[PDB]
DNA sequence: GGGACAAAGGGCTTTCAGAGGAAACCCATCCG
DNA sequence: TTAAATAGGGAAGATAAGCAAAGGGTTGACGAAAGCCCTTTGTCCC
């Protein structure tokens, strides 16, 4: 039956690094300036569902904000991407497991994947809510001593373009074994003077404030997750609920509560001991198997 | 309680932590008696009252199950077989830092005293155990009770040992009013017949058991009665203090 | 104490020592409530035995001298 | 040379017996 | 290189959701009280 280890587990092999947010203008996009967040306190009313008694009684919060100043109107959100090879090979075990799964996949095209892993970057689903309230955005991308430069819209519904080919191409070599590549990223917007931006929140306990921002040194940041969560959204291979998803095992967002590839026979687990047993996958099948296993995770149990 | 003479932060290494076969840790107040007895025959100065307190201690080895010391084959039955681990026969081990106070009655000068004790306390030891260092000797003068209190505070700091007294037995007291037995004594059983393998031939030989009371660790500075924390020697073969069964 | 503590299980299987250390029979016998059948023989094993080779020996202020 | 006793030493040894059990305490002052 | 003299009252501090699975925890050494036999030494007898 070839049942799988009880210990097993892959690596991780796209890394994104925490990117970093500036205030530039438009036409003078050289010299930079840092956005720090400080801290304010407001006043508002009582709005609770269920709690109508206390309507007449104030309220005062304590938050984090963040915003451009009023003589600049761009920010620029810069960061770094790593795509390594050697795929198939398991950090945890597997002597045989691993290897037949090696076997039954690798026949799969990996030039989709590389070139929507590439989409999502330049298109600009990376940066999130900062998007909305933008009338220009730009983006600058740097490999192996080449600059491209894109202003694509559409970020659903991946289409045809020249420049994500060639990056897309040099990808896909890498991702079926070879050393290492990288890329720099950054993006360019034009939300206007004195707009908020929006810093990714940490988790914390009870404390005196309300909501706190992420930040390095006083630097409002982003969390490396949250960039290389949007780099995968890339699952379009199951039956209804376009506007993809990213890839994960019982592919689910907790946000909405839904759990797309519930028990239904479409699971990353049901199909990995599938295709070692016998009969083999369909192409959407082999590139979702092979594009979650680029991603990370243990399975085992 | 007119001449006392203080000996603080005495280091002491391998002291015998076997007291009795229910009891391990501290020497029991019998074991300084014993010690001032000794200091008081071999010097030639009567010595009244000892009292000790406790500035360090700690049994070798871990919460239970403190250790166990290897042995050596040192008797002649032996000599084919001794070559591998000979038996154990246990005896727990520990190390500690003491104060000692000694009630002297001495008037001949000030400062002959101190070169004295100092003397024997080079070639003393202390439940086995040897003296790694000690203080300088010093002398105190009490004439009247009030100022008891300064001769006793001269001792901080360290925790010395009351007795609290005994209501049924050590093994409902302890657990009921969460004290620590002591030995303050031994009873005889019967005398001994044949004196070849005695240590000596003159001194009548007993057979004895100890006996168990109930002791508390008190700080220095909060003690009432001074004569409550001094030992000596008394009836029936027993070690009693002068201030009896402390009370607050 | 007996040489190499073999002696004779019961047939549940106890020993002497578990025996009279169970419900206090020691007392119930020592007295003469089981008769004086069982009181002379446990009384006969009542005997001294005198050895100090390897222990302690300490001396005792007794009044005027040691012990 | 043979018999008995004791001691020392070694070895042939070897005889004898046997599964409970659960967890971090005591305690704040002299002296320069 | 200054004397004194006081330093505000009132209201009020949000809610909801969730904290992962799998694998393993080492071995060796620490006996007393005899039974028998042999050898040696020493004493005594024949």
């Amino acid at each position: 039956k070839l049942k799988a280890p009880a210990v097993l587990a892959y690596s991780r092999k796209i890394n994104p690094t925490n990117a970093l947010m500036f205030a530039v203008n438009w036409s003078d996009r050289d010299n930079t300036t840092a956005v720090m967040v400080g801290t304010k306190t407001v006043a508002g009313t009582q709005s609770v569902r269920g709690n109508p008694n206390d309507a007449d009684k104030g309220n005062i919060q304590t938050v984090n904000f963040a915003n451009l100043p009023h003589n600049k109107n761009t920010l620029l959100v810069k960061y770094n991407v790593k795509f390594v090879g050697d795929v198939f090979k398991a950090e945890l075990g597997g002597g045989e497991y691993s290897n037949t799964l090696q076997t039954a996949l690798e026949n799969t095209d990996f030039g989709t994947l590389a070139y929507r892993y590439v989409y999502n970057i330049a298109a600009g689903r990376t940066l999130w809510r900062n998007r909305v309230g933008a009338e220009s955005i730009e983006t600058v991308i740097t490999v192996n001593d080449q600059t491209f430069t894109f202003s694509d819209l559409l970020v659903n519904e991946f289409d045809e373009d020249v420049d994500v080919a060639e990056i897309a191409d040099m990808v896909a070599g890498v991702l079926s074994g070879e050393g290492f590549v990288t890329l720099k990223v950054e993006h360019y917007m034009l939300l206007g003077e004195g707009s908020e931006v929006f810093p990714s929140q940490e988790f914390v306990e009870n404390s005196k404030l309300s909501k706190q921002l992420f930040d390095l040194n006083g630097q409002a940041a982003m969390h490396d997750q949250k960039i290389g969560n949007a780099i995968r959204t890339i699952d379009t291979w199951y039956e209804d609920a376009t506007t993809p998803i990213a890839v994960e095992p019982y592919g689910s967002v907790v946000r909405n509560g839904v759990a797309y590839r519930a028990g239904n026979k479409t699971d990353l687990f049901t199909l990995m001991d599938g295709a070692v047993n016998g009969k083999s996958l369909t192409e959407e099948d082999q590139m979702f198997v092979t594009a979650n296993l680029i991603r990370g995770g243990v399975f085992g149990g | 309680m007119r001449k006392f003479i203080i000996v603080k932060n005495v280091k002491v290494d391998g002291i015998n932590a076997k007291s009795s076969d229910i009891t391990v840790g501290m020497p029991p107040a019998t074991t300084f008696c014993g010690l001032g007895e000794t200091m008081s025959i071999k010097t030639g100065i009567v010595v009244k009252a000892v009292s000790y307190g406790s500035v360090k201690f700690e049994v070798r080895g871990s919460r239970f199950n403190t250790s166990v010391t290897k042995f050596a084959w040192q008797d002649r039955g032996n000599g084919g077989k001794a070559n591998n681990n000979s038996p154990i026969q246990p005896k727990p081990l520990a190390d500690g830092v003491f104060t000692l106070c000694f009630e002297v009655e001495w008037e001949d000068c000030a400062e002959v005293l101190v070169d004295k004790v100092t003397n024997f306390i080079n070639t003393a030891r202390i439940a086995g155990g040897t003296i790694a260092s000690f203080n300088k000797p010093f002398v105190k003068v009490a004439k009247d009770a009030e100022e008891l209190a300064s001769v006793k505070n001269a001792m901080m700091p360290c925790y010395v040992v009351v007795d609290c007294g005994v209501e049924v037995n050590i093994f409902e007291d302890a657990v009921n009013r969460k004290l620590q037995p002591m030995v303050n004594g031994y009873k005889k059983l019967e005398k001994i017949v044949d004196n070849k393998h005695m240590r000596d031939k003159f001194t009548p030989a007993y057979l004895a058991t100890p006996t168990y009371t109930m002791i508390g660790y008190k700080m220095v500075s909060n003690v009432d009665n001074f004569d409550q924390a001094l030992w000596q020697y008394g009836e029936n073969t027993k070690v009693k203090t002068i201030g009896g069964i402390y009370n607050d | 104490y007996t040489p190499k503590s073999a002696g004779i299980k019961n047939e549940e299987g106890e020993n002497l020592w578990q025996v009279l250390n169970k419900a206090n029979m020691f007392y119930r016998i020592y007295s003469g409530e089981l008769g004086e059948e069982l009181q002379y023989l446990l009384k006969s094993c009542c005997t001294a035995k005198e050895d100090v080779t390897t222990l302690p020996q300490i001396y005792f202020k007794n009044g005027e001298g040691y012990d």
